[PDB]
RNA sequence: AAACUCCAGUUGACACAAAAUAGACUACGAAAGUGGCUUUAACAUAUCUGAACACACAAUAGCUAAGACCCAAACUGGGAUUAGAUACCCCACUAUGCUUAGCCCUAAACCUCAACAGUUAAAUCAACAAAACUGCUCGCCAGAACACUACGAGCCACAGCUUAAAACUCAAA
């Protein structure tokens, strides 16, 4: 199925990050996936301290990698990201653009007695 | 199972989808899906080798070989997922709903009903007279019963030999 | 409403535990008692069948069980 | 008071434990239950009804074995209150709550409302609860107490569970 990875990066110099976002993207090749893009979201700060590694984190880069994989994938890929020192988090959910929103007609009253009663 | 380059069931039937590029067939393979459309894949399969009408899905014998890729579906979860009492009722209720099924198949179209077992490899069982519990007594009982039964026979055998013989004396 | 009613099943299922619990070692003794009587009466009834049908021992290799032992 | 004083505060490192707010929501599941995040698998039945015992489940507590152990905590020890002992309070700590693999099979397991289908016109209807009913099916009931008992039987249960009487007694319950 299409799946999407949200990848935050040690703090590191371009040619490292190039290296570790080709090295995290041959590993999902290698696992049978079709990967579809990469996005940058940028360096920023954490929202909250993180240890990873032996190490502390304040600041890391944000990646998306949007990816089609088979669902046995997900499992192997999920253990490869744990031993990468240069992955402060890594995180596989299904792809928010597969799930199709229903329509809303609105907001529709719920009576006071059912919310008692019920 | 299916080959996992299969086409969906849903793309198999696009005019094209054989000159379309490796990775597109890729995208649209059972490989990259979840289980659910690889059973809808065996369950055209099974539709097509037994059914007579394929697109009859309301049929009792369509039933029995939707409910049939189900149940197959819940002993492979429930080979990995032992503790799994959820899934394990499922299994039971699923195997027990299909009985029943055979059972009006078997009464009321036999020529298909054989079809089916054949098509789907379910050997047709009927149901015991009676529910009891066979407890250590009885189970004893029985067998202290089944061999007192299998020493008369040969006492009774070893009872005809020995008056055939004597009654061959006297000639 | 009243638990009046559960109460009277409060009171006879504390001194019946109480009972219990006092005479536990009498009444172990005559479980066990029971339960051999319980064998031989079993095995009474195994013996009843194979001379009721002309032998004159047991089935040839037949012992009969201990099936109210807790082994 | 005892206890602690490798105590307490700040800062950093750091879980096999438990899952603020959302939740004023009332969803999922057969029920039991289920409210941190992700993914995988996945939530029987195109007529209904259908079991103390068949089949499969079943909170909490508990048993057996091996682990984990923050916190909580039967029990136990100490302090205190007490005429004094136990409890209520304080401190420490255990079985246990957790994990795994087996059992045990109970609950005020209760919406105290059996399943399915139908009706809102008749009389609305003892009372209260939760408006009053019809068809159909299964389960169950026939004064109180004896009695979640005795005996028998079955059960991995052995101070256990399930099924479940009678005698004596009463004119009530
Ligand atoms: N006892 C059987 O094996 C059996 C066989 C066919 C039909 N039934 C039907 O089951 C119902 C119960 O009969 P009962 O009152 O004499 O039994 P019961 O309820 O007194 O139970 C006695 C025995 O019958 C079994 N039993 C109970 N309910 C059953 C059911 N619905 N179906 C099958 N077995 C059941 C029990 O497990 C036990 O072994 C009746 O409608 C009967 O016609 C029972
Ligand atoms: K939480
Ligand atoms: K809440
Ligand atoms: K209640
Ligand atoms: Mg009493
Ligand atoms: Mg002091
Ligand atoms: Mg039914
Ligand atoms: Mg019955
Ligand atoms: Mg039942
Ligand atoms: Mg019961
Ligand atoms: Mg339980
Ligand atoms: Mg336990
Ligand atoms: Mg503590
Ligand atoms: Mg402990
Ligand atoms: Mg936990
Ligand atoms: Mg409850
Ligand atoms: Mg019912
Ligand atoms: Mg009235
Ligand atoms: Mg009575
Ligand atoms: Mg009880
Ligand atoms: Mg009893
Ligand atoms: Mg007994």
């Amino acid at each position: 199925p299409r799946y999407e990875l949200a990848l935050i990066l040690k703090a590191m110099q371009r040619p490292e990050t190039a290296a570790t976002l080709k090295r995290t993207i041959e590993a999902l090749m290698d696992r049978g996936a079709i990967v579809r893009d990469l996005e940058n979201l940028g360096e920023r700060a954490l929202p909250y301290r993180i240890s990873a590694h032996s190490q502390q984190h304040n600041r890391g880069g944000y990646f998306l990698v949007d990816f089609y994989a088979p669902t046995a994938a997900v499992e192997s890929m999920v253990e490869h990201l744990s031993r990468d020192i240069d992955v402060i988090r890594g995180n596989i959910v299904k792809h928010p653009l597969t799930q199709e929103l229903k329509e809303c007609e609105g907001i529709v009253p719920v009576p006071l007695a059912e919310k008692l009663y019920s | 199972d299916p080959p996992p380059s299969t086409l969906l069931k849903d793309y198999q039937n696009v005019p094209g989808i054989e000159k379309v590029d490796d990775v597109v067939k890729r995208l649209l393979s059972l490989e990259m899906a979840n289980k659910k459309e690889m059973l809808k894949i065996k369950q055209e399969q099974f539709m097509k080798k037994i059914v007579a009408n394929p697109e009859d899905t309301r049929s009792l014998e369509a039933r029995i070989i939707a409910l049939s890729v189900k149940i197959r579906s819940y002993e492979e979860h429930l080979e990995k997922h032992r503790k799994d009492k959820a899934h394990k009722r499922y299994l039971l209720m699923s195997i027990d709903q299909r009985k029943k099924m055979l059972k009006n198949l078997r009464n009321t179209n036999y020529d298909v009903f054989e079809k089916i077992c054949w098509g789907l490899g379910i050997e047709y069982t009927f149901p015991p007279l009676y529910y009891r519990r066979a407890h250590r007594r009885f189970v004893t009982k029985k067998a202290l019963c089944i061999r007192v039964f299998q020493e008369t026979q040969k006492l009774k055998k070893r009872r005809r030999a020995l008056k055939a013989a004597a009654a061959a004396q006297k000639q | 409403k009243n638990v009046l009613k559960i109460r009277r099943r409060k009171m006879n299922h504390h001194k019946y535990r109480k009972l219990v619990k006092k005479t536990r070692f009498l009444r172990r003794k005559v479980q066990e008692g029971r339960l051999r009587r319980k064998q031989i009466k079993f095995e009474k009834d195994l013996r009843r069948i194979w001379l009721k049908a002309g032998l004159k021992e047991a089935p040839e290799g037949w012992q009969t069980p201990k099936i109210y032992l807790r082994g």
